[PDB]
């Protein structure tokens, strides 16, 4: 388990992982906005 | 008169009065309204 | 004008979705076809007919889900709401797998209506109808399948069930009471599949890879124009391609086009009729000559005969719950094992 | 305007295809996405160290980082057990902060950076066709790896050791006080057979080995770097080579596709940098396990044994097509000729009887998915889709270099001058 | 009342009640 | 020209011998050619193979009992595993007969041959000056043949798992994957069910859709010198206005399925089978109520118990 | 208009999950609830085992 | 085990083979402008 | 014997194969 | 077996050098656009 | 509800950058 | 044997009745 001062931010830690995917889906959003041009 | 045979009659008017009666009003009533 | 005239004009009127005379038809046996398939894997179960649990009120997902074929009660019944068996009752007559019945045969009519669909239109556009062709092979499949294979058997209960793991089973059903693979013609279907999908990859390929440079963009989907009398790919290059890697080489559109359309639909056909000999379990179970050898002689072993083995123990294994009313009871010792062999 | 179809001929899906000739941009890209990779590797220990229940091993968790840095020997201690995740959290944490540097760097190459960098900074532009200045940079990029493969032997060598399954009574972190630096066995291993019972590269079996290759693989970097930036291409090279950055792009795709499939393959089959306490039996040596808890129980209370195609003595039943397998449990039970079974009924230990019955509980290949199978799976199918990938870059580049990538001159086609056959 | 219209009705009205049916699928006790 | 080597060279990479060698032809050539006589010569003449290792030889040659559907080249003896064994490795050439030796060669010959294929593919799109993506293509069903001779027998350990050479021992090869792994289940067999019928079902309507528009110019074949249709099938918005956006999607489709067909073949060959989901639904009392999958995991069952042949 | 879909469609949605939640869909299609699988006399699957009186068979096997 | 040579007289052919063909290079290697060109690849041949 | 008939039909496929490459009709403009 | 495998070595040896030497030997400039 | 709330804002994270962008009209 | 000659002959009708029905435009559009 984390160490148990960090254990609070437990949340986070379990969301973080996924991150970079949403980076490929934030890729598409700025071609969705500038208009796929 | 078996009750299949009444059956089969009734089967014969709900496709007439539901299925082929309707669907053919709306095709007469819109192809002549338009 | 006439009645008919103006109900033709309408029903021909170039809106988002054609209508036509085959609309009447297809539309409403389609779409009662497909809602109830949907009722079927969402509310009705199996569990009266197959003794089994197929919707998803009761726990089932996508793959699990099916609209399971009528009890083997019922045979080669219609099982219409108003007939016999159910007598107006809807529940019983889902619980009786009716729903079964009403999907398969306003699917078939669906079918059928598509097919004139696909008539009517290229009647209209002014085109050969070689589409409802085409479309001759999944009817036939269908047909085959769905239709004459339960009616060729004791009932409905043996036709496929309408869903995923209801398909996997009823492959696996065929493959051990049948020997399928073993069937020339479902070869023959199977080369047929196989064939087209190959032909759709490498004309695909081959047509993508020999454009003609008609644009300054590297990207190279903008190059061709709707209406363009001038062919986008060299079919030159695309021969002497082949010609020199394959040794042969397609020389006509026309032809190659064809082919292309001929191989999946030959496949199917053949199959079909594959199913329809399965129908009468007129099947390509065994080869005499390697029973005899292998029952005179222990020590002469091949794949088919492992493949014949294989077939015994899926029947003798599945037998008790893929036919529950027959109330198969199997004893542990008659029960086919490779160390019991 | 450079990031549109109509100035660049490249759609929306192939944008990044934009970036081929304006450096800054470039740069910026790779930082982002090594920030994007740093970011992985700290946010997934830190999630792991979150999960992790300490009754249970590591590759019971589904965990494929903490097994990584147990084989450096951080937090473990004998027999494979960890003692504390401190330093696990300690290495997460620091590649997430670092992360954020790296993102900042690409994020500022990439968006306000400069396009391009030889207008500006000449000493890191380039023009994909400079040989000089792409092998200055490759040298520079080796001496960089090899200084890595340095600091691996350091950390082995000088810095706590690494964990060894070799060690008697079951692994322990050691110090690796005298690597193989003979070259006679790194080139052995470098020209082994990649078949069953020799396995090339993946068959080294013990610590010392690894620490010497790993000097090799480190100076010979250093070497060649220095080489790289010294030199420049030489006529056979320069002739065989297209000079452009999708031909380099398709170079190091194979390259990984290569290393993905070699490093599938070390993941599922070594036991020695996988160690088996870590990442779980391989399905050999879950196999091999069971027959040899079977034979215990046959033993106590032959049955289990037979004889291998060149006469050595193996375990016996479905087993027989793993008799290679080499575990640190079982190889004090073996002798010259093979198996012995008084040293098995003498000389066996309860620990080995432990790793036997743990590793025959949990088995990849069958008797709970492995994390070896796991990061099989993934490494193969990535070699794969890389293959794929510089099949397709290397077939491109090519096309780019003569001309014909946006399809054929109907005005010069060249079947249309060959005579037909 | 359009044919498009009729037809995304007939698409919709038993969409939407199946969706909120299998919904109330999802929380049942099992 | 100027040089023997250059003369050499403007013969092997020649566009004007009627089949293209190239430089992958000048290693695809020999060993296609080698796989190809070991293979027939087999399928003849063979000796049985023990491929289960336990001294009990099947018979897949015509001349031991078979006829060309039972006929096989059997893989090679599990007590072999994966191990390299040419002919020189063998004791004698009987032994090697019988532990399935010129099956592994075969496969070795033909994955190289068809590695070989893929490159000369693109060696003669760039000699044509044409696109070089022909040869991506093709790599699926290499791809596919690898997983099922190569990277499966890798996976399991042993060359006596890989797919028989032959029609009958496919048809095991099938049936025994899917008892051990439950190919059936996997998203990647479903994803490779989904590219042949696509591929076969846009081959015909594309041929359908070609045919039928063909402009009358005339056998209808003879015409040809060497959408809105379809859109009223189906709504106006689903429809391949581009023929090369058409084209390219026929080329990605079955190219993509075959691809993931392969990759879950690989991904199985280290036992990452296919879903689970039996014993899925349980009344209240705690008793199973089985499902359809439940009768696939029977009849995988049934397969199983009968392919052990042993404890 | 997008205001009536504001309130048909939610209440569409709610109709369909009481359709469920309130146990008719049981009773329309039949389908057993977990704890009607078996009952304490027949502790066997039920199977319809007559084509034509298979309205009263299925009245007797589901009246428990 | 290196390259499967177990007996020296292996490493004969794996020699002389690829020296006597690279021998046939070098004559076409001679015959050629070895000077750089800048460019994606050397269209002199 | 009927291995015979199988290997003959076998070489006479392989015959239609290479008469079918070796000897087509060869393409020509038109 | 020992002939067998030298006969091998030397067939094997013969066409690897002469695929790896004929694609060194410029084979990019033998495309149709090469001046 | 803790994993949500963070999921929620690291999602919001990504597009408010752009919505931002664009409030400005700069180079997006 | 009639059954699969039933199959075989419900495809002859469907060729031969597009035959008949699209005559005009056989040879091509
Ligand atoms: C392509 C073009 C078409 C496009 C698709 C069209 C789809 C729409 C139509 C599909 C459904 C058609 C109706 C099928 C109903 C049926 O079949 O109903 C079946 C009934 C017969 O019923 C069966 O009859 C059998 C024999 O019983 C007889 O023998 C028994 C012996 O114990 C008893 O004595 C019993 O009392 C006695 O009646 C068994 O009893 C079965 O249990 C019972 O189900 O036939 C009948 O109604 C009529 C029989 C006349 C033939 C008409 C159908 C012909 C089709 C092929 C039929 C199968 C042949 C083999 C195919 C391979
Ligand atoms: C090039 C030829 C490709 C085929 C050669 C054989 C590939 C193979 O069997 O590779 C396996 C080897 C590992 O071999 C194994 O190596 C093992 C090493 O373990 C030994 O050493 C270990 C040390 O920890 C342990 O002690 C263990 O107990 C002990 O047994 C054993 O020796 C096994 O017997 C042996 O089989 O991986 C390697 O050498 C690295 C090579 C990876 C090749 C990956 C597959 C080839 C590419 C397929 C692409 C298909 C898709 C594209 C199509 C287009
Ligand atoms: C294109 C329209 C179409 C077609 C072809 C069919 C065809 C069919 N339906 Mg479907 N159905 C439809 C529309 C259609 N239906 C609609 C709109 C509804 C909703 C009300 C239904 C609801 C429905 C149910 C609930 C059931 C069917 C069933 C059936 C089958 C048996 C038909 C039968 O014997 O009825 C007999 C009646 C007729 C054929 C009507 C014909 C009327 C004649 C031609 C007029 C003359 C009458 C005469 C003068 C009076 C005496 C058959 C395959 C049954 C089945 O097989 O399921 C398993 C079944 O249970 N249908
Ligand atoms: C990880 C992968 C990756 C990376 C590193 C890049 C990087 C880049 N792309 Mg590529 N691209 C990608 C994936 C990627 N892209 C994918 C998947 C697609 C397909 C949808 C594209 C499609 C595409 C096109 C079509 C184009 C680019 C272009 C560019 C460049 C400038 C983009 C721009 O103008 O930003 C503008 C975007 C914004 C202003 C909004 C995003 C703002 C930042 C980046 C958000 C970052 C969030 C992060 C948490 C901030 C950290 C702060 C830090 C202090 C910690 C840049 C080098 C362009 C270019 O330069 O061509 C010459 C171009 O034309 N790309
Ligand atoms: C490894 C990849 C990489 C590469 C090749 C470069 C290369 C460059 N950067 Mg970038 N940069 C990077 C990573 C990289 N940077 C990262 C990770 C960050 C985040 C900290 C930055 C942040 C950054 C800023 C903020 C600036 C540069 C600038 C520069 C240029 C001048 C740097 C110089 O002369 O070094 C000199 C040597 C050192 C700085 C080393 C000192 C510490 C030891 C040069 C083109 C400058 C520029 O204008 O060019 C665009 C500039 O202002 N870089
Ligand atoms: C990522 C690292 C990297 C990269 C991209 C390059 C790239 C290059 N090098 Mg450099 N080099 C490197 C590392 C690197 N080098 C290192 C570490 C050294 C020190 C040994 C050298 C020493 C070196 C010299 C001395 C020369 C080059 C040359 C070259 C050029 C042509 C190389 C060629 O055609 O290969 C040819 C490849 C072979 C002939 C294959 C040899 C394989 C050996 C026998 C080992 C076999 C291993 C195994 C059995 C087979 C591989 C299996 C695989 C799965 C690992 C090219 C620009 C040449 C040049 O033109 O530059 C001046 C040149 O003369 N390099
Ligand atoms: C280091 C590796 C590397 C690098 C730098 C490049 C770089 C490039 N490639 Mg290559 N490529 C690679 C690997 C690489 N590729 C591999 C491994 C493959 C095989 C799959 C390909 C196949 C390939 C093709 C077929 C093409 C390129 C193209 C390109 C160019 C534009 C890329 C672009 O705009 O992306 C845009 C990014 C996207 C459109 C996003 C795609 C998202 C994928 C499909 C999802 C995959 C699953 C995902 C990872 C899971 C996340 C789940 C999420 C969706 C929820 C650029 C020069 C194109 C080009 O212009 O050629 C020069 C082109 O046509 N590449
Ligand atoms: C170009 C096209 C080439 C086509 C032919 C390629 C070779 C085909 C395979 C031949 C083969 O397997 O022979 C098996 C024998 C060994 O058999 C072994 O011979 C041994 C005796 S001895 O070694 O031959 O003295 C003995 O163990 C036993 O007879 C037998 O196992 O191998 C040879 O002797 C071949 C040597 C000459 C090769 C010429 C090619
Ligand atoms: C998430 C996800 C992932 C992958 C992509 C994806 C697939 C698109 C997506 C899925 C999304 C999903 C989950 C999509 C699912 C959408 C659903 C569940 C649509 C359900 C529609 C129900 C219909 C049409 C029933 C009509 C009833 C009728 C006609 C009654 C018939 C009657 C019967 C019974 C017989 C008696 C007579 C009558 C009265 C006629
Ligand atoms: C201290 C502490 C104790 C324990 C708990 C704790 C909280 C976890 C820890 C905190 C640690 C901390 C505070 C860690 C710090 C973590 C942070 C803030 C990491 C952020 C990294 C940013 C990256 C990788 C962005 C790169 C930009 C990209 C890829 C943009 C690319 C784009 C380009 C260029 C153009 C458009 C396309 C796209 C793709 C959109
Ligand atoms: C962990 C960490 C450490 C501690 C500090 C910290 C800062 C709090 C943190 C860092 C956090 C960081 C680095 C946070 C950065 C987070 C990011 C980059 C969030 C991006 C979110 C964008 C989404 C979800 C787009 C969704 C679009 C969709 C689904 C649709 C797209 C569609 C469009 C429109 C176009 C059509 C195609 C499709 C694809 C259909
Ligand atoms: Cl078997
Ligand atoms: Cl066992
Ligand atoms: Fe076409
Ligand atoms: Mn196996
Ligand atoms: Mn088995």
């Amino acid at each position: 388990k984390l160490p148990e001062a960090y254990a609070v931010f437990k949340p986070i830690i379990d969301v973080a992982p996924v991150i970079p995917v949403f980076f490929l889906l934030l890729a598409f959003v700025w071609q969705a906005a500038v208009g796929f041009r | 008169m078996t009750p299949s045979f009444s059956a089969f009659i009734n089967s014969l008017l709900a496709g007439l009065f539901i299925v082929i009666i309707p669907i053919g009003t709306a095709l007469l009533i819109v192809s002549q309204s338009d | 004008r006439g009645w008919f005239d103006l109900a033709d004009d309408w029903l021909k009127r170039d809106r988002f979705v054609f209508v036509g005379w085959s609309g009447l038809l297809l539309f409403p046996t389609s779409y009662l076809s497909i809602g109830g398939w949907f009722t079927g894997t969402t509310f009705v179960t199996s569990w009266y007919t197959h003794g089994l649990a197929s919707s998803y009120l009761e726990g089932c997902n996508f793959f699990t889900a099916a609209v399971s074929t009528p009890a083997n009660s019922m045979g080669h019944s219609l099982l219409l709401l108003w007939g016999p068996e159910a007598q107006g009752d809807f529940t019983r007559w889902c619980q009786i797998g009716g729903l079964w019945a009403f999907c398969a045969l306003h699917g078939s009519f669906g079918l059928i209506g598509f097919c004139l669909r696909q008539f009517e239109i290229a009647r209209l556009v002014g085109i050969r109808p070689y589409n409802a062709i085409a479309f001759s092979g999944p009817i036939a499949i269908f047909v085959s399948v769905f239709l004459m294979y339960p009616l060729g058997q004791a009932s409905w209960f043996f036709a496929p069930s309408l869903g995923v793991a209801a398909i996997f089973r009823f492959l696996l059903f065929i493959q051990g009471f049948h020997n399928f693979t073993l069937n020339p013609f479902h070869m023959m279907g199977v080369a047929g599949i196989l064939g087209a999908a190959l032909l759709c990859a490498i004309h695909g390929a081959t047509v993508q890879n020999t454009i003609f440079e008609d644009g300054d963009a590297a990207n190279t989907f903008r190059a061709f124009t709707p209406t363009q009398a001038e062919e986008t790919y060299s079919m030159v290059t695309a021969n002497r391609f082949w010609s020199q890697i394959f040794g042969v080489a397609f020389s006509n559109k026309r032809w190659l086009h064809f082919f292309m359309l001929f191989v999946p639909l030959a496949g199917l056909w053949t199959s079909a009729i594959g199913i329809v000999g399965l129908a009468l379990n007129l099947r390509a179970y065994d080869f005499v000559s390697q029973e005899l050898r292998a029952a005179e002689d222990p020590e002469f072993e091949t794949f088919y005969t492992k493949n014949i083995l294989l077939n015994e123990g899926i029947r003798s294994w599945m037998a008790a719950q893929d036919q529950p009313h027959e109330n198969f009871i199997f004893p542990e010792e008659v029960l086919p094992r490779g160390n019991a062999l | 305007a450079g990031r549109d179809i109509e100035s660049t001929g490249f759609a929306w899906w192939s944008g990044n295809s934009r970036l081929i000739n304006v450096s800054g941009k470039l740069l910026g890209a790779h930082v982002a996405h090594a920030g994007l990779m740093v970011f992985w590797c700290g946010a997934m220990t830190l999630f792991e160290v979150a999960h992790y229940i300490p009754e249970k091993p590591l590759y019971e968790q589904g965990l494929i980082l903490l097994p990584h840095l147990a084989s450096l020997g951080w937090g473990v201690g004998p027999g494979g057990e960890i003692v504390d995740i401190y330093p696990y959290f300690v290495v997460g944490i620091l590649h997430i902060i670092s992360s954020a540097v790296l993102g900042f760097g690409g994020v500022y190459h990439s968006l306000i950076g400069p396009d391009t960098l030889e207008e500006s900074f000449p000493a890191f532009g380039y023009d994909w066709r400079d040989k000089n200045k792409i092998t200055t940079i490759l040298g520079i990029h080796l001496v960089i790896l090899g200084f890595g493969a340095l600091l691996l032997v350091v950390k082995a060598m000088y810095l706590g050791g690494l964990y060894d399954t070799w060690a008697p009574g079951g692994g322990d972190v050691r110090i690796i006080d005298n690597p193989t630096l003979n070259p006679a066995v790194i080139i052995g291993y470098v020209l082994k057979s990649p078949w069953g019972g020799d396995g090339w590269i993946c068959s080294v079996n013990n610590m010392e080995d690894i620490v010497g290759g790993h000097i090799w693989i480190g100076f010979t970097c250093i070497a060649g770097g220095f080489w790289h930036i010294l030199t420049k291409p030489f006529a056979w090279a320069r002739r065989a080579y297209v000079w452009s950055g999708e031909a380099y792009l398709s170079y190091s795709l194979v390259a990984v596709s290569l290393m993905g499939f070699i490093a599938s393959q070390y993941s599922w089959y070594n036991n020695t940098a996988y160690p088996s306490e870590f990442y779980g039996p391989t399905g050999p040596e879950a196999s091999q396990s069971q027959a040899f808890t079977f034979l215990v129980r046959d033993q106590r209370l032959g049955k289990y044994l037979m004889r291998s195609p060149s006469g050595e003595i193996i375990l016996g039943g479905e087993t027989q097509r793993f008799w290679d397998l080499r575990a640190p449990w079982i190889e004090p039970l073996r002798g010259p000729n093979g198996l012995d079974l008084n040293k098995i009924k003498n000389d066996i230990q309860p620990w080995q009887e432990r790793r036997a019955a743990e590793y025959m509980t949990h088995a990849p290949l069958g008797s709970f998915v492995s994390p070896r199978s796991w990061l099989t799976c993934a490494h193969f199918l990535l070699g794969f889709v890389f293959y794929i990938g510089h099949l397709w870059h290397a077939g491109r580049a090519r096309a780019a270099a003569a001309g014909f990538e946006k399809g054929i001159n109907r005005e010069n086609e060249p079947v249309l001058s060959l005579r037909p056959i | 009342f359009t044919f498009r219209w009729l037809a995304i009705h007939g698409l919709a009205v038993p969409t939407v009640f199946f969706l909120g049916a299998i919904t109330s699928m999802q929380f049942i006790q099992r | 020209s100027a040089s023997l080597w250059e003369r050499f060279c403007s013969w092997i990479t020649s566009t004007e011998n009627r089949l293209y060698i190239g430089w992958f032809g000048v290693l695809m050539i020999p060993t296609l050619l080698t796989a190809t006589t070991v293979y027939i010569i087999a399928f003849i003449a063979a000796p049985p193979v023990d491929i289960d290792g336990i001294r009990e030889p099947v018979a897949g040659s015509l001349l031991y009992g078979n006829n060309i559907i039972s006929g096989a080249v059997i893989p090679s003896s599990a007590s072999i595993g994966i191990h390299f064994y040419p002919i020189w490795e063998a004791a004698s050439l009987d032994e090697w007969l019988y532990n399935g030796g010129p099956y592994q060669l075969i496969v070795d010959h033909f994955l190289l041959g068809v590695c070989g294929w893929i490159g000369r593919e693109w060696e003669f799109s760039y000699r044509l000056g044409m696109r070089p993506w022909i040869s991506v293509a093709f790599t699926a069903p290499v791809a596919a043949a690898s997983a099922v001779f190569l990277v499966y027998p890798i996976g399991q350990g042993s060359f006596s798992d890989g797919m028989p050479l032959g029609i009958s021992g496919t048809f095991n090869f099938m049936l025994v994957f899917q008892a051990e792994h439950n190919i059936l289940m996997h998203p990647f067999h479903q994803l490779g069910v989904a590219g042949v019928f696509g591929g076969s079902l846009f081959s015909a309507m594309h041929g359908s859709l070609v045919t039928s528009s063909l402009i009358r110019e005339t056998s209808a074949n003879y015409g040809y010198k060497f959408h809105g249709y379809f859109g009223r099938l189906i709504f106006q918005y689903a429809s391949f206005n581009n023929s090369r956006a058409l084209h390219f999607f026929l080329g990605l489709w079955p190219v993509v399925g075959i691809w993931f067909t392969a990759l879950g073949i690989m991904t199985m060959a280290f036992n990452l089978n296919g879903f689970n989901f039996n014993q899925s639904v349980v009344d209240s009392q705690g008793r199973v109520i089985n499902t359809w999958a439940d009768i696939l995991n029977r009849a995988n069952l049934g397969m199983e118990v009968m392919h052990e042949r042993n404890a | 208009y997008w205001i009536i879909h504001s309130i048909t469609i939610p209440a569409l949605f709610v109709a369909g999950w009481l359709f469920v939640s309130t146990g008719l869909a049981y009773d329309i299609f039949g389908t057993p609830r977990p704890n009607e699988y078996f009952t304490q006399e027949r502790q066997q699957v039920p199977l319809v085992n007559d084509r034509f009186s298979a309205k009263q068979e299925l009245e007797d096997l589901t009246k428990g | 085990e290196a390259l499967g040579v177990d007996d020296g007289r292996l490493l004969v052919p794996l020699v002389l083979i690829p020296v006597f063909v690279a021998l046939l290079y070098g004559n076409f290697a001679s015959t050629q402008d070895n000077e750089d060109f800048f460019d994606t690849y050397d269209q002199r041949r | 014997m009927e291995t015979l008939v199988y290997t003959f039909l076998l070489i006479g496929t392989l015959g239609v194969l290479f008469f079918a490459v070796f000897f087509r009709d060869p393409p020509r403009i038109a | 077996m020992f002939t067998l495998k030298i006969v091998v070595y030397t067939t094997v040896t013969l066409f690897v050098s002469l695929f790896t030497f004929g694609f060194l030997s410029n084979d990019a400039s033998r495309n149709p656009n090469r001046k | 509800v803790a994993q949500l709330i963070s999921l929620f804002l690291i999602l919001t994270s990504g597009p408010a950058i752009i919505v931002l962008i664009a409030l400005r009209r700069g180079n997006l | 044997g009639h059954a699969n000659f039933a199959l075989l002959f419900f495809l002859g009708h469907l060729w031969h009745g597009s035959r008949t029905l699209f005559r005009d435009v056989f040879s091509g559009i």
